């Protein structure tokens, strides 16, 4: 009568599609809604552990504002492309991948020579367009495992590390009502990850998390 | 009233600011970079959007 | 008595009942707007912004 | 009390008669809730029938758009009161002074 | 549930002749029998009603037709 | 004098001190006011009016 | 793969309000478990108020008793400010019996094994009749939150709003900690303010368990 509180009844978990998943849960004690919803944002965008590219190396081109022929896309777009392969690996730290090709055609994730432990989510995503036949590329992209988001300004070309499997969250908190009291707050959680991994299963993680930062008070 | 005052804050660019010269993917990716601190609200950069 | 089934029974009867707004004066023909009704707490009318 | 006030509050707490007013000075002798005795001092006091001084409060009583009035005493038990002084707090008024 | 009725408008002609027509079909459906055409999701009579307008399924001239056909007993 | 009075305390000179938003924990862009104003009840109620 | 927290240091500089720090955090985390456990612990905590009294010579708040040097109603929102604690029972009814000239202060109150008062030195109302009596029993009740007196919902029993909550202003802050040679490691600072009525250690572990027991939905899930 002092120490239990209102566990949610209602987990409603609608699928937009793949990587789009929208969760709700009602009801909440009067402001728990916010505690939670700020918990889980704040734990996803920078704690999440992943795997991601840092740096590539072409024998191309050694500046970044350089033209590359044959390609109509810069080094630039190049580096923006390489930010959004989506690269799970196993029990390694470091892995380096080499990608050759040669002739017309849009580069795919697929072209990536890769060993057993390296896989792509996305094979058909697009790196760059080659419009020549004599138009030949080949570069060497390094993939490191950390935590969150790290910028290139705070660290052969530099990329941002977007380690973090999610993408975007956006909570809100509706007010939900039972019986005669009507204060108590509904939670909604709206989440789309890269692909990496379900999004319903990024919470569960992130929700670990944070119980496994509690253990020495209970 | 407060809803312009609130769209006119958003869109300003100032000639330095946090996260200034920097290229990001997408929207999606910029929303990102503002509720973690790492950027300024508003400081100019180059953006994928289609 | 407001009974605990008496609100249940309000909520599902006034799902998509529409109300009419006014206030004098009345000056122009928007001064009567209709709406769908929401139940809240308190003792005063909200009303949207906009 | 009103932190940023205009320093009138004073006169028109005082001149207006919701509080209760020491008609002559002294030194208060018993206190109540609605009750205040004065004793007047020996330069105040008339040649014959001197005595004492009494107050009734007034403790919520209508008002005429159904607000209350009410005083409370803003004085101690055995302490020197002099001509002109505030004795009870009306309504919204503290130690004489007006407060909204 | 519905929000805005421009696209049943657009349907018929004007909004005036598409308030007679839904408040015909919805009498209709509430008074007695008459199963909606379109399956319910736990919503008022009239609004129903009008869902069916915009589907280009009950307007005046289909309604009239099938009440004809009922009275010929 | 107003400036004089607030230096006296510890307290800023320009009258703004910073906040944090209580819902986010995050501090907010721009200092805002802080103050003691006097605020009246004025004598209109919705339970004599509702 | 992150490092564990724990309770450091518990720093009492007075009876009412202590700091509490905590074990170097990964980065990030200082600003996530602070803001929460301040929500948490400003808004729902077990609390020991005051709700029913009941004096032999009234009839109602609005009245007045010979001999006493304010209103009832005044006497009752000083009461209204009370700290206690008790331990056994979850509901008690203490007694006040006083006379004579002086203030009646918390101290007067019958002392039974099961209550404790923190500030004896709190003061209830004041006599200035010499040969006058004042008796009341109080309601002590526990419970968590706000619960107004019209509506939780005899003629000498008088309500009291209950203010239940024993913690009034929670400050915390961030900085970092010289351990180890990793630089990202931060300590976390609480300082919490409280009546005197709760051990602040105990706060904390109950704000982390109703958190954790929270979360356990999520986990599930």
């Amino acid at each position: 009568s002092v120490t239990e509180f209102l566990k949610p009844r209602l987990v409603d978990i609608e699928q937009v599609s793949s990587t789009h998943a929208k969760v709700t849960l009602e009801p909440l004690e009067r402001g728990f809604g916010h505690t939670l919803g700020n918990a889980l944002r704040r734990i996803l965008l920078s704690s999440m552990p992943g795997c991601a590219v840092t740096e590539v190396e072409i024998d191309g081109v050694l500046h970044e504002y350089s033209t590359k022929e044959g390609v109509q896309e810069d080094i630039l777009e190049i580096l923006l492309n390489l930010k959004g392969l989506a690269v799970r690996v196993q029990g390694k730290d470091e892995v380096i991948l080499t990608l050759n090709k040669s002739g017309i055609g849009p580069v795919t994730a697929a072209d990536i020579t890769h060993d057993g432990d390296v896989e792509i989510v996305k094979p058909q995503h697009v790196i760059c367009h080659l419009t020549d036949e004599n138009a030949s590329i080949s570069m060497r992209i390094k993939v490191q495992r950390g935590r969150g988001y790290v910028p290139a300004s705070t660290r052969r070309l530099l990329v941002d590390a977007c380690y973090s499997p999610v993408e975007r969250i956006a909570y809100n908190v509706e007010a939900a009502r039972v019986e005669q009291r009507t204060d108590l707050d509904k939670l909604v959680i709206e989440m789309e990850t890269n692909g990496t991994i379900d999004p319903e299963e990024a919470i569960r993680r992130a929700a670990t998390i944070l119980a496994e930062q509690l253990e020495a008070f209970v | 009233q407060d809803v312009v005052l609130g769209l006119y804050y958003m869109t300003r660019d100032c000639v330095n600011a946090k996260g200034e010269g920097m290229v990001l993917t997408g929207p999606k990716e910029a929303e990102r970079l503002y509720r973690s601190g790492l950027a300024s609200l508003h400081a100019r950069v180059k953006v994928r959007i289609t | 008595r407001e009974e605990a089934v008496v609100w249940d029974i309000l909520d599902e009867v006034i799902r998509e009942h529409p109300v009419l707004l006014n206030r004098a004066p009345t000056l122009h023909r928007l001064g009567i707007q209709a709406f769908e009704p929401v139940l809240i707490e308190g003792k005063a009318i909200q009303l949207h912004p906009l | 009390k009103p932190l940023v006030g205009t320093g009138m509050e004073r006169a028109v707490a005082v001149d207006s008669g919701v509080t209760a007013v020491a008609k002559r000075g002294g030194v208060v002798q018993y206190v109540d809730a609605s009750r205040i005795v004065i004793k007047v001092n020996e330069d105040e006091m008339y040649p014959g029938e001197a005595g004492i001084d009494i107050y009734n409060l007034t403790k919520y009583t209508r008002s005429n758009q159904n607000t209350c009035i009410n005083q409370m005493p803003c004085v101690s038990l055995g302490e020197p009161v002099e001509r002109g002084d505030v004795l009870a707090d009306g309504p919204s008024t503290d130690l004489g002074e007006l407060a909204l | 549930a519905r929000v805005t009725v421009q696209d049943a408008v657009e349907k018929i002609g004007n909004r005036f002749d598409l308030v007679l027509v839904a408040a015909r079909r919805a009498r209709q459906m509430q008074v007695g029998g008459k199963d909606p055409l379109v399956p319910e999701e736990n919503d008022k009579t009239t609004v129903i009603a009008l869902r069916e307008i915009e589907e280009g399924l009950i307007n005046n001239q289909i309604l009239d037709v099938r009440e004809r056909q009922e009275q010929q007993e | 004098e107003i400036k004089e009075l607030l230096k006296l305390g510890d307290l800023p000179t320009s009258g703004q001190i910073r906040l944090y938003d209580g819902r986010t924990g995050e501090q907010f862009e721009r200092p805002v006011t802080v103050g003691y104003m006097y605020m009246l009840k004025l004598n209109h109620l919705v339970d004599d009016k509702m």
